[PDB]
């Protein structure tokens, strides 16, 4: 099968700057009628891939003219003249010349922006979940930059790492930040045993962690 | 323009078959296009599965060798995917996508439908409200939450105030443990507006045909 190699894996670009990515195929993509079936696609977070470029160098239907496709034979390039935050996501190349048709592994375009500390919010278990005999403590770490961040949980001043589950968002196109959710899950009986629950986030934006706490049985 | 929408069961038992439908509007499926099935793996690798073109002629990836049938109903303007002998390895997001036969242009993809191949049972979620602690309400902004717990399979849909509250929302990817998923969502608003203007989590789990609309109540007197 034709192998499509996209480089680089990831690119981080400042809004207003240009971006260039490459796709190289293991076989020439020109056909017997002079057409080159090479498409470029963008997949934004949460959506399906959408058209950008086709026939190697042609702008697909309704695509902003900020996208340009170049190359021939086996080596192809996609350029964005000026990157906007909505351009973030994963870019793929695709070949339709040799059966079976194949996709590049994708290149993720990230937006570079000013650092931002997280907004940390912690939430006790709900009264309904407590009647269930299970108890989740939730902590949101919202709208920070860059994407690397630590969160630690404490119960009565002592770190707890068991029963913790985390989930991160894709970069947000509105402000180019990242958000993260952390959940500490216990039995209702263990929760009802302790008083203080603490969420601690460590981000490069601060030499001191961001700490949010509450006491069981206190508003 | 032309629009595509996938439908079909989102949960399939191992060794049975996946069956999907793509409904096309804005274009007749007997003209101009190749109607493709493409799937995306959790990794995020995309695989071309096959097509049926405007004349009925088909082609598919040899990687699927013999498990796949691609058909159409021209009276209904629909085309179809059947994939047999499935395993967890076929768990993915399935997309239908039309491309012009002539130049591969005008790529148009449906929304994507997740298909889970699993023996696990359909479980409706519990939707728990995440009310802010008192000490965190005295600021100019306040953050409220909603925890969707113990459901199967994906997905759920989550909105705030039936979708009229869309700004300042963060809905996080579900996390799977022991064949149940847990998802949370946060919503941040101007502190002065709450609780005068109520905030409700609307959660739907089509697999179990269940919906919950959970008004977030403050801690303290309500």
């Amino acid at each position: 099968d034709v192998v499509m190699t996209q480089s680089p894996k990831t690119i981080s670009v400042t809004i207003g700057q240009p971006a260039s990515i490459s796709c190289k195929s293991s076989q020439r993509l020109l056909n017997s009628n002079g057409k080159t079936f090479l498409n470029w696609l963008l997949q934004r977070p949460g959506q399906s891939p959408k058209r950008l470029i086709y026939l190697g160098t042609k702008l697909d239907s309704g695509v902003p003219d900020r996208f340009t496709g170049s190359g021939s034979g086996t080596d192809f390039t996609l350029k964005i003249s000026r990157v906007e935050a909505e351009d973030l996501g994963v870019y793929y190349c695709w070949q339709g010349t040799h059966f079976p048709y194949t996709f590049g592994g994708g290149t993720k375009l990230e937006i570079k922006r000013a650092d931002a500390a997280p907004t940390v919010s912690i939430f006790p278990p709900s009264s309904e979940q407590l009647t269930s005999g299970g108890a989740s403590v939730v902590c949101f770490l919202n709208n920070f930059y860059p994407k690397d961040i630590n969160v630690k949980w404490k119960i009565d001043g002592s770190e707890r790492q068991n029963g913790v589950l985390n989930s991160w968002t894709d970069q947000d196109s509105k402000d180019s930040t990242y958000s993260m959710s952390s959940t500490l899950t216990l039995t209702k009986d263990e929760y009802e045993r302790h008083n203080s629950y603490t969420c601690e986030a460590t981000h490069k934006t601060s030499t001191s962690p961001i700490v949010k706490s509450f006491n069981r049985n206190e508003c | 323009r032309v629009q595509l929408q996938q439908s079909g069961p989102g949960l399939v038992k191992p060794s049975q078959s996946l069956s999907l439908t793509c409904t096309v509007t804005g274009y007749s499926i007997t003209s101009d296009f190749a109607w493709n099935w493409i799937r995306q793996f959790p990794g995020n690798k995309l695989e071309w599965m096959g097509y049926i073109n405007y004349s009925g002629f088909t082609s598919h990836n040899p990687s699927l060798k013999s498990r796949i049938s691609i058909t159409r109903d021209t009276s209904k303007n629909q085309f179809f995917l059947q994939l047999n002998s499935v395993t967890t390895e076929d768990t993915a997001t399935y997309y239908c996508a039309g491309l012009l036969w002539y130049d591969g242009g005008a790529g148009s993809w449906g929304q994507g439908t997740l298909v889970t191949v699993s023996a696990a049972k359909t479980t409706a979620p519990s939707v728990y409200p995440l009310a802010p602690v008192c000490g965190d309400t005295t600021g100019s902004s306040v953050t409220l939450g909603c925890l969707v717990k113990g459901y199967f399979p994906e997905p759920v849909t989550l909105t705030w105030n039936s979708g009229s509250l869309s700004s300042g929302v963060h809905t996080f990817p579900a996390v799977l443990q022991s064949d149940l998923y847990t998802l949370s969502s946060s919503v941040t608003v101007t502190s002065s507006t709450w609780p005068s203007q109520s905030i409700t989590c609307n959660v739907a789990h089509p697999a179990s045909s269940t919906k919950v609309d959970k008004k977030i109540e403050p801690r303290g007197p309500t």
